[PDB]
């Protein structure tokens, strides 16, 4: 169970960690989270009392070094950095640990929440996503644009997904016009899956890592990306039957953890209708269609 | 974005750009079974490709055969539309290929972008007008062209005959449409119209009869008068 310890909360602000998230008022004596599951990623997230614009945060993985949080009064956040005196660090946590100035990362036993939502993503991935080489961890925010949305400005600060675009010659082979754009197999199994993620883990992961980052930044560009992935997948005839029960899955958790009161807004009627009723795939998601009917029905 | 009664004039300046209408290019009859069922019959359709400004009229003949042994037909019309219409345009020159395509129905703009990709400065439009160009087989010419193909054929017809020796694009797309709308308003009327005077004839290489300039007025105002009746007929006014 690792650690991420923080220097002070100088400013007051709503700390998000992964699904959870409480209120630290200004000067509290806050000094971090302790017991933070190890074997996963995680996101440790803000959006400050005074500007609830601009929610921002870090992902970060506790086996790839030592993070900490400190606020920067000049550059106005709480930046994670990583201490590199593992003794230092070892000793200041165990002081705070000692003083009960930490929050417990909350997590019931019987929950698989977390597990749920990021079973294929990986940081290794993420950082790919999000380039910033120095550091072990990364940073997204409410306003990073994807790489995708900049096509149609900063490149240093972008989301780098797999760009995705059913009216693209990637998309639709010479002379199979109508048979590609109807039927995206081709595009989901060869050019996707075959060719760029190379397998349906790394697949999944950018899917889930797209959606987490709609729902806790309210990022416009990841839901994007999350929706044409869900939609490369309805909308093709020929997709393994393994991959077909993951999604069912993980879509699954997704609809169960978003907060009844945004669904308004990251949940795009289009694509989940046609998905669910329309495409190849509208019988072969059985546990998200009756999650989305009796939560959403409205949506529908 | 979408043509319509604001931006009218641009369908006559220097940029080229065609319009294409695929309502006649799957054509059926409905008729009963042995055992007392429905069944359709293709016959020949057409794709109606027209430059405005100048009049050309890429008339491509769908021969029945297009549809042999093939499903949902309604759609792949579509496609097949947009698989001939780049056809067309990767045969024309590059000085005569179009900057714009306009579809006059909207279920025509993916088939048609997907087809296009290699093309992706030619802008691919819809329209908010309400064009008479399915009465294209009205015109007896095209209709007998497009019903004695045997196979898969491009003709190529002036739709304003000689008209622009005398009239601008305008006029004589305005001749065009109302011709076209009073034949698809009242078939049997508008060709009565055309044709009652023996004395008027259709050149060999002509799809309309050789009216004089005072002549046209006289049948262009007949045929405002058809389409107001019919309107009337209609909803009986
Ligand atoms: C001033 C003291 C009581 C609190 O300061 C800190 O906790 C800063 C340390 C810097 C790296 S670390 O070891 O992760 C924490
Ligand atoms: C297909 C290729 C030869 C291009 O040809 C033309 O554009 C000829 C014009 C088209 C129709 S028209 O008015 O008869 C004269």
């Amino acid at each position: 169970m690792n650690t991420v310890p923080f220097t002070s909360a100088p400013i007051e602000v709503t700390i998000g960690i992964d699904q959870y998230s409480f209120n630290v008022k200004e000067n509290q004596p806050f000094h971090g989270i302790k017991d933070i599951p190890i074997g996963h990623v995680h996101v440790i997230h803000f959006q400050h009392a005074d500007n609830s614009s601009m929610r921002y945060g870090y992902w970060f993985d506790c086996r790839m070094g030592n993070f900490y949080i400190q606020y920067d009064p000049k550059d106005g956040l709480y930046k994670m950095m990583e201490e590199r005196d593992g003794a230092k660090f070892e000793n200041i946590v165990h002081n705070f640990k000692e003083r009960q100035m930490m929050v417990s990362y909350p997590k019931i036993d019987e929950d698989d929440t977390w597990y749920n939502l990021t079973e294929f993503v990986q940081m290794d991935k993420i950082r790919k996503i999000v380039r910033k080489d120095e550091n072990q961890f990364s940073y997204v925010d409410s306003s990073m644009t994807t790489v995708q949305e900049n096509e149609l400005s900063d490149p240093a600060h972008s989301l780098n997904y797999t760009v995705i675009n059913f009216k693209s010659r990637e998309a639709i082979r010479p002379g199979h016009e109508m048979e590609d754009f109807l039927d995206k197999s081709y595009y989901l199994n060869t050019v996707m899956l075959q060719g760029i993620f190379k397998n349906s883990s790394n697949y999944f992961g950018e899917l889930q890592f797209a959606f987490l980052n709609a729902m806790f930044f309210g990022n416009y560009g990841s839901s994007l990306q999350w929706h044409a992935m869900i939609e490369l997948i309805c909308s093709s005839a020929t997709v393994p039957k393994h991959m077909l029960d993951k999604l069912d899955e993980i879509l699954y958790y997704q609809i169960k953890t978003l907060p009844e009161q945004y669904s308004d807004i990251l949940l795009n009627e289009r694509v989940w209708n046609i998905c669910l009723y329309s495409s190849f795939q509208k019988n072969s998601l059985h546990n998200t269609e009756k999650i989305m009917e009796n939560k959403y029905p409205e949506l529908l | 974005g979408a043509m319509n009664s604001s931006n009218y004039a641009e369908l006559f300046n220097n940029d080229i750009k065609l319009f294409v209408d695929d309502t006649n290019v799957y054509r059926v009859t409905v008729h009963k079974t042995f055992e007392g069922n429905v069944a359709t019959k293709a016959i020949n359709g057409c794709i109606f490709t027209l430059n405005p400004k100048t009049g050309h009229l890429f008339l491509k003949i769908i021969h029945t055969s297009v549809w042999a042994g093939q499903k949902r037909l309604s759609q792949l019309a579509k496609w097949k539309t947009a698989e001939e219409v780049s056809a067309l345009v990767r045969s024309l020159p590059k000085e005569e290929q179009p900057k714009q395509i306009i579809v006059t129905r909207k279920a025509m703009l993916d088939p048609l972008e997907v087809h296009m990709l290699d093309f992706p400065n030619i802008a691919i439009r819809p329209t908010e007008l309400r064009l008479p160009f399915s009465a294209a087989m009205s015109i007896d010419k095209l209709s007998d062209v497009v019903m004695k193909a045997t196979e898969p054929q491009m003709v190529l017809f002036n739709i304003y005959d000689d008209w622009l020796d005398r009239i601008s694009s305008y006029t004589a797309f305005s001749r065009l449409t109302l011709l076209l709308r009073a034949l698809k308003t009242n078939e049997e009327s508008a060709k009565m119209i055309l044709l009652s005077d023996p004395t008027i004839t259709i050149k060999s290489y002509h799809l309309w009869p050789s009216f004089t300039d005072e002549q046209w007025i006289t049948i262009e105002s007949q045929m405002r008068d058809l389409i107001l009746t019919e309107y009337g007929r209609k909803y009986n006014v």
